[PDB]
């Protein structure tokens, strides 16, 4: 009864905390948002003129987030007893021995020396906070499940290997030599092109098409030539965004289409387990009821495998097609033996 | 039929121990749980829902005699075995290997104890590499 | 044979102004221009040297637009009638209580308060027309129907999570860092990088590649950080741009795609319908008659169905293609039956 | 067949109710309002498209007896409706509940009258948890 | 004989000039070159530093100009004899007809008065020159097969004007709100946002990532809110473009699959020819011959077309595809009637 | 014994630095970092500052340069004696005769003549060297495998000829169209817009967004035509960019799908070697050898031929299918023959 | 077949008009001219490719003969004429019309006399509104 | 088969020259060497592990007759070898002309002699333009 109770709401407590979904990221969406709250505060902090409101505000934000970070710690460690093998007090040193765990309370532990240095007001306390005060961005470092986004660029940087090696390669050529066609043409009458460092400084920011200003091309010639290799600098400096944006796009959709695929594993294994389990079926009055169970069971992951064996994708409905095509084929010779 | 329908009944006297005439989940749960095997209601539920065809919550007599007598052979078990057996056979070659099939069947969805895995292997003749066909497998299981 | 020709004018404004298609999208973007042609007036109006001028204009051109506006809410309140459920008096207040026909009576009368008010040339009348004049743009809020435009963003957002989110983070971190290591080496040397947060300025300024210049790096360690840095920058903070057209396309494709689905629905439903009709026709010179009726209807009913069912994706064909294929699988099963 | 042309050509005068020998527009449309239905003259102008072949823009008789004399019960029918059926069917499983089923017979196209989808409900056997597969009914239709 | 050559070398001529194709393009491409040797120079001649020797390089240039426009245009009439529908004297005047040789000759007729006022002086004659130079962009103008560019433009607009109409919507929507923001916060601080026009100024160059410089927001609020609303607008911005680029590669695709599958209709239209040919074959000895070339002409015809329909696409395989499969489903219901 | 071990590293060294692949890259990456540092080095040697510094480190690098690329050419030539082509004497000057080993040992000369000038300091040694710093970018040129880069990039530009021109075309009119109107609305009240040069400049920097910001429309007219054009311009300007990364990504794509192509061939090949070798097949203790090695052969080369078959792409699965699909028509035509 | 040689030889000495045994392109062209139609030597090369074999710019008559002999008939052709067909059906409903298929005839490829296009479209029954089967055509076509 | 075992062990008795009953990696490569043809280890491991199935690292004679005893003609080595020509067939038209399959045959994989080639083209009709269909060679080594 209780117990009942207690379990439940442990484990809403940490599929809301550790595995969010739905609902449950508005929760982590609010405390980002607190999140920048402090960064930017510390931020406007670095201001001389609004450094004394900034400094009240961060002091209070501070305050607020040290206290949800410990509710949040707390019942992080609370509901990582739900499953049993964290179950107990051996199972809260366990979870706090998680990388992640073990960041946040180093990063709890560096606020509450934040807020005691500032009660304090030691200036070696100033420095420390101010180290301190980045230590907050870690959140954000521990909320993606292990480099899930640096996993996918990495991954999508391999897999469009060439085409950025192209572009990086072609774009650096431009650079180098737009660059120094610029630096010959200009090298005396503009002042701002006067070593060769300059003119790679302005290619490099006017093929990002930055465009700062600080460096123009001055003599006509010079004009000419910087705008005739901008425009492709301009393209190939661009290339690699667009195809970071396409690998980006690919990628998804592929981690999507595998997740779709291992979606069929847990529920194809549960039929071939209940299908034996039927089999191996054919007191007495027990050994039925053991039949009636494990056929039940075989109706229930079947109605489960059909369910998931849905065509996502067009190659995937073609590929059981081809199945389909090759019983049809075997069928269609067997019959032509036996006529 | 006389004798499987007097066994049937027995089944469901012993099943819900009572003269209701019908299992409800809780009933269902604790004869499950008698055996000795922690169930968790959600799947009683969704085993009621996959029994019970009234809507009612519970099981009638009827519908038992009537998804019993129904026997396991189907074609459309037999594609979904063929189907469910093909995810785990890289290149869709009809052949699956003794120690893939070994780990999926203890490890993946309900765990198999290891001596059910031996029955599992030693059941057909695993000659051949290690690489038997699972079209002999879905064929034995059609055979009932 | 009046009522007539009144009901067809009445629907052919109400399907003019109403539910615009081809031809009737001209009248709409007329009225557009006219709508930049008060806004642009009334921005004008801001600057003291054409105050005059750009205030004439925009009297002579709003009241040209409360006469066109006054005349298309008179017509389409007119043009409601057309329908049974909104014809009569109880029609045109149905019509009134529609949130965007109020908007459009609301702006009304703004306009034309805003046309008394420069009558009177009261002081106060002037903050009143300027807030009257923004008033002016819920015309466009009104044009799309129920955020269609916000809908498609939205739903493209979060279809594209995870790349967005990715690239949020990672340009996120590379701002952070680029702008911290820059301010580290130029907060001394370069007085406009004399706090962290102009450093962050400038590099919010820099990796978006608006590069206004009021900020650049000084010291060649400077320059070849920020250079460095900032080529990563531009890139991630340019593949939302990408990820979002992307995903417009894909969204705007799937959305044609159900549309053509959605097609099916009516046509389908009429076809199960005559069919029945004709099924359960099997004075009996009446019946027959009905018999015939039935039996047509369903002709008709098949053509348009076989027409609407053309393939419009390689998918579709395929599916299609599937439901042929199992038909084949059993009769070939049958087939082999028999022999 | 003589009385069944005896019979279409006393629906064609009740049609037409005149010796023309043909029926435009106006004249079908009068007779069908008669019966209380309300129809729209574009579908009139599609009804007569779809019956006279000749593009004379009325209907001859013996084109009359041509689209009639053919029966309803054709392949081309069989694929049709199934597929009308299956555009409903979701997951294609060939399975309809008898729960969208009625509503999409009620709401969508020309709205059906509530007696006349109980009729719908009523005419298969809805048992087996309100799943009935539409292949008896398209069946049924081929019948005629 | 000699006329077999002079018919060779004409048709050589008129498919190297109207119809290029490969390394007929190159003689086009030379020209363009020359186009450009042209207003470039003209360009240069608005310098009043180098209108010296800017004004006699464009002589020399529109010397060279002439001389080769001129051989162009005889040759192309004279090329024009080659097809029967525009040979002799007819045909010339027919051919003088089209908009595109009358601009030819407009454009080389400006030229030589360029030539000649450029040899009289006259201060008149000078502006006229400065008209007549503009006049060398309509060779481009030309260079066109009747607005290809332009249409595809169009198409690929209007293919997407739901995405672009979506972007453009929520940019502007920015643009506004971020300008008016911006201005209210530094209304009064910063002098070049002094009128909401200006601050509009500044939103459109910023959300474009121009970033000219000459406005910037100064105070730190403005500064917070500038750069809030750019990384959205900025985006935005960079939409179209995207959108645009997808929708060209997109139309490009199915404009070529639509030209192959009209690389179709020809050889079939001539298969069935041939084919009818034939068959109305079946002196004795010449209605044999006739037999003999149209069998002939009918295997080289389904050479042709067999030729002709590979797939391109998946789709159009899958199509002939379920072709097929619908041959397979009218034999297997037959054998099992059979059956 | 020795020798094979010989041979053995002798093929590691080559394949691992004459084809790299994984962990070999590793290394080239190595010797990248080290170009660079070269590279990027030389650069600051030009800044008059940091000349004695950077000085003295590019003299450490040339040292380390020159002693690693001497090695890298020792074990290069070395290692080319494993292949017996260029096995001896013979071989080693046929390596040397190849294009890049030749440029490998004119910058390893380049590189000693510039230590050696280092060393002796003359003035006109100093030119010298700096023209000989250059020489070192030319490993990047060898190390693409005869111009992939630019390969590829030439195909991607042909390939979408058509949206690259489109797009050329458009934008270059906006900017000459955009360019005159603002040069007119602006060539007396702004002095930087004195000449259509000028404002041509302008046009440049800023459709490509770029806004130097040196010039800039000062005219309200002039601001409110150079926005409205720079809308259009700025798109127009960053189509090339993304349709260069889309036609990069699928023209990688199809070189990938035609690479898995062509590995089908040797396997194909050498099946139908070993096929026939085993029907030839058939002492005669010596005859059954060679019939068993031959039939073994065949088994092993179809499978390797079966495991090269998987479909790489949906077209390809479904050619593969439309091949079954006609060797199905066949068997139940000839089936529908025997019925 | 000895008539049929014979006439197939007689045919060849009219073509070729000599003793050589062979028709090159001019020889063909000549003969082909003489009936007033004005050839191209582009497909005369094209024909004298698609009839010789041994590729020595001439067809000899043993090849004659060969390619003779062979039937118009043959499933390759039937399908090869299907889609043909097909490439002109608009919605590959197996039914065309009477008017694209007469301008398309007329127009598009080789030109078609008028008097023909009136010949084509009244070989078949044009009845029911205008479209007629190809398919029939197709089988006309295979008769032979 | 009791000839054919005997000279199948005859023949293992050539390969290993010894009673260990087994031939191992070098085994086999010297005797392959011994009729000068160059091997690799690599294809030797490769090969024997074709051949061995127990793993073991050697060839046991009860898998020599088993995987002798298997005749090369199968339906699976059909699809196979039909495939395999068609990678080189053009079109995908089923033929394939005398020239591209003789630079295939001689340069691609291992390398043929030139003999051996005309061989090939002089097995089969080559007549027909020369192209020849594969299919016919297809059914020729099914025969065996
Ligand atoms: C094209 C071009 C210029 N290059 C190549 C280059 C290499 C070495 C240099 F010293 C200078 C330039 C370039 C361009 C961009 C946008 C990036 N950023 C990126 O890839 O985002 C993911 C990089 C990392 C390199
Ligand atoms: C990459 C990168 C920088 N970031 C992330 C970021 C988050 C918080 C910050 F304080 C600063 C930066 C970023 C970049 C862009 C273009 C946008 N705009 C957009 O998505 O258009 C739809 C946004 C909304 C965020
Ligand atoms: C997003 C956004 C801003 N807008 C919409 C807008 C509409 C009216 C205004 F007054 C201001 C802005 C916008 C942006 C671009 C890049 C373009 N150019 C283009 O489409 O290239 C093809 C256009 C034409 C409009
Ligand atoms: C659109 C537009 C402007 N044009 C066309 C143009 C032609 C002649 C001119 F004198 C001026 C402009 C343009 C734009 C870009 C980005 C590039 N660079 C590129 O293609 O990267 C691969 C080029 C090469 C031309």
């Amino acid at each position: 009864r209780r117990n009942v109770k207690y379990r439940r709401v442990q484990n809403y407590l940490y599929n809301v905390l550790e595995r969010p979904r739905g609902w449950a990221f508005i929760y982590h969406a609010f405390v980002f948002l607190l999140v920048f709250g402090c960064l930017i505060l510390s931020v406007f902090s670095t201001i001389p003129e609004h450094t004394k409101l900034a400094s009240s505000c961060l002091l209070i934000l501070e305050f607020v987030m040290i206290v949800v970070f410990g509710l949040e710690f707390i019942i992080r460690i609370w509901s990582a007893g739900c499953c049993c093998r964290y179950r107990g007090w051996q199972g809260r040193l366990r979870f706090a021995r998680k990388p992640f765990c073990v960041i946040d309370t180093i990063v709890l532990i560096a606020s509450i020396a934040v807020v005691s240095a500032k009660t304090q007001g030691n200036i070696f306390a100033t420095s420390a906070l101010r180290s301190l005060r980045f230590l907050q961005i870690l959140r954000m470092v521990r909320m993606d499940r292990r480099g899930g986004t640096w996993k996918l660029l990495g991954s999508v940087v391999y897999a469009h290997s060439k085409e950025l090696i192209t572009a990086w390669y072609i774009g650096f050529l431009v650079l180098i030599f737009s660059s120094f066609l610029v630096y010959l043409v200009e090298k005396d009458a503009n002042k701002e092109f006067s070593t060769y460092a300059d003119a790679l400084w302005w290619g490099t920011i006017t093929l990002t098409t930055i465009g700062y200003g600080d460096k123009t091309p001055l003599t006509w010639l010079g004009r000419l030539l910087s705008a005739g290799f901008a425009l492709l600098g301009i393209s190939f400096f661009a290339l690699p965004a667009g195809i970071l944006g396409s690998g980006f796009a690919l990628k998804v959709q592929e981690q999507h289409r595998q997740k779709h695929f291992e979606k069929r594993r847990n529920p194809a294994a549960n039929l071939i387990q209940c299908v034996w389990r039927s089999y191996a079926a054919d007191t007495p009055p027990l050994k039925t009821v053991i039949r009636a169970i494990r056929i039940m069971k075989f109706h229930v992951a079947k109605r489960k495998f059909k369910e998931t064996l849905r065509p996502y994708d067009v190659k995937d409905v073609i590929e059981q097609y081809s199945a389909g095509h090759l019983d049809m084929l075997c069928r269609i010779k067997s019959l032509q033996t036996r006529v | 039929t006389e004798e499987q329908i007097a066994e049937f009944k027995e089944a469901f006297s012993l099943f819900d121990k009572d003269g209701d005439g019908t299992i409800t989940t809780k009933e269902l749960g604790t004869v499950m749980r008698s055996l000795g095997q922690n169930p968790t209601e959600a799947e009683l539920q969704d085993m009621i829902n996959e029994v019970d065809a009234d809507g009612n919550g519970t099981i009638d007599f009827p519908e038992f005699l009537t998804m019993m007598a129904r026997k396991m052979k189907d074609t459309d078990s037999e594609e979904e075995i063929r189907e469910a057996f093909r995810v785990f056979d890289k290149d869709g070659n009809g052949y699956i290997s003794a120690a893939e099939l070994r780990h999926v069947m203890t490890n993946l969805g309900e765990k198999l104890t290891d001596e059910e895995v031996d029955e599992m292997i030693r059941e057909a003749d695993i000659d051949g590499d290690g690489q038997v066909n699972y079209e002999e497998f879905v064929q034995m299981m059609t055979a009932k």
